[PDB]
């Protein structure tokens, strides 16, 4: 009804909104009528920023709890343009802190609405929350905010989180220990309801921005990526998975499905990492043969245990043996096998045929050590694996 | 910073405030020196 | 009980007494303020109903 008068109406409203908000008032002097007016006028990003500037104290005021909640939800549902004002509003919202349990629940629902308002809200919120976590202004709501974001988007939230970890690793400073502790605790509060495979895929995806393409610690970045992948591999084990592994060690077939699904995810992640090493890693950087072999040993969990914890000392001494055994005992894939053989035969890739075939032997033996009737631990359809293996012995017709 | 925070808040410096309507309000001191008075002692103690 | 959980896992979280202060569970008390505040001797025994 005011399409022609939109600009004039908006400016005229903002005039008195600024006047009322700037007028120095005691906390009790704020009017629920004014809060309702702000809620109705949240359609403007400027109004949504002015509200979120003082929204924390408005919520803290018990007398304004319901109107302030209405204002918050209106701001969240109107924050759909993903502008600079929207980003600032998200920053203010994450700065807000709420003591009450009911208020926290309402805040979490409003955050769900905010994320639904615009798709990039998820990535922006994840970036801001992780920046706050890295900084000293930790909000006691950051962990549950990320939990709710993961609930809302079990995949895109892991993807955004993975790219943000890539941006932290590319940063000059060594964020290895901080990132390890960060993901550890995040998983702890989320109770492990995160798609580890999706997060690993997000980390695996190559970055095309000039900041990455010109990174002068590309080799260190790849090494740190491998390290954090191993840490995520560790964290994939829950208390329930630990119980299932104990039962399997004792021969009990209880909750074996959880362990089998976990191992399937582990094998898929390992296959993805091998594919990445084979294809993208040489493109990103040209690692030395020793470093490349070390990374392959890490991803296959054939590396020495010491290097895994030499940085942060995590996991504790007790957990290392159990976790290493459980992660090492996993099934194999035909794709992994053929990729290993191709990398070994690849002269340009710094992997000797003897080393590649030895690693294949070790991995095949490890998978065979996972003898299970209900699991296709060793399934291969292609017979060209035999030909590749035989070629690996060829001498440069004589074979070693 | 404390001085600025109180000035922002509903604190009135002793020079402006009416000398008469002073018994009701509660006096506020900072590092001993008297700064002013405030009508409601509550709602700022907990806030601080 | 949550806070002690993170605290006990020190040298990994970098969790600090200063971070506890920020969490605002504990606070510094001078004698002047002590003059006008009740104290609970043992929470395990006193505050309990």
């Amino acid at each position: 009804r005011y399409e022609e008068l939109a600009e004039s109406v908006e400016e005229y409203v903002l005039d008195m909104l600024r006047d009322q908000l700037n007028r120095r008032q005691p906390i009790d002097n704020v009017s629920r009528n004014l809060l309702r007016l702000l809620t109705s006028t949240c359609g403007y990003k400027e109004v949504r920023l002015l509200a979120v500037q003082k929204l924390e104290m408005w919520l803290q005021n018990p007398k304004l709890t319901r109107p302030a909640q209405d204002l918050l939800m209106s701001v969240c549902m109107n924050c759909n343009t993903h502008g600079s004002e929207d980003m600032d509003v998200i920053s203010h919202l994450i700065k807000i802190r709420l003591k009450p349990k009911v208020l926290l629940n309402h805040f979490m629902l409003c955050i769900r609405e905010l994320l639904s308002a615009h798709k990039d809200n998820l990535g922006t919120t994840i970036k801001l929350v992780i920046f706050n976590e890295l900084s000293s202004a930790r909000n006691p709501n950051n962990m549950q905010v990320l939990y709710t974001a993961l609930q809302h988007s079990s995949e895109l939230a892991p993807k955004f989180l993975a790219m943000v970890f890539q941006d932290l690793l590319t940063n000059k400073d060594d964020y290895l220990r901080a990132s390890r502790a960060l993901l550890r605790e995040i998983i702890k509060q989320t109770k492990h309801e995160i798609n580890f495979q999706a997060f690993c895929l997000g980390l695996m995806q190559e970055r095309k921005e000039p900041q990455y393409l010109e990174m002068e610690f590309k080799e260190r970045f790849v090494v740190h990526i491998t390290d954090v992948l191993a840490v995520s591999m560790m964290l994939g084990i829950t208390a329930q998975v630990k119980e299932a592994g104990i039962a399997w060690d004792k021969g009990e077939k209880r909750n074996l499905e959880v362990l089998r699904s976990f191992q399937n995810q582990i094998a898929a992640i390992q296959r993805d990492a091998v594919w990445w090493l084979h294809t993208v890693v040489p493109s990103i950087s040209k690692l030395a043969p020793k470093d490349y072999v070390h990374c392959l040993h890490k991803v296959l969990f054939t590396e020495q245990p010491e290097t895994y914890y030499k940085w942060d000392n995590w996991p504790p001494e007790s957990d290392r043996n159990f976790f290493l055994r459980l992660c090492s005992e996993v099934p194999i894939l035909e794709d992994t096998l053929m990729r290993i053989l191709v990398i070994g035969l690849s002269r340009e890739l710094p992997l000797g045929p003897a080393d590649a075939m030895e690693l294949a032997d070790h991995l095949v033996k490890r998978a065979a050590a996972v003898q299970a009737d209900d699991v296709e631990v060793l399934k291969v359809g292609r017979t060209q694996l035999i030909d590749a293996v035989l070629n690996l012995c060829t001498y440069h017709n004589l074979a070693i | 910073p404390i001085l600025e925070f109180l000035e922002e808040w509903s604190m009135e410096n002793l020079e402006e405030i009416s000398p008469a309507a002073i018994a009701d309000a509660t006096k506020i001191f900072v590092n001993g020196c008297w700064v002013g008075i405030h009508k409601d002692p509550e709602q700022l103690m907990n806030t601080l | 009980k949550r806070h002690i959980d993170q605290l006990k896992e020190r040298e990994y979280n970098n969790y600090s007494w200063q971070d506890l202060v920020a969490s605002g569970v504990v606070e510094y008390i001078d004698t002047l303020e002590e003059e006008t505040v009740m104290l609970a001797m043992t929470p395990d025994d006193l505050q309990e109903k």
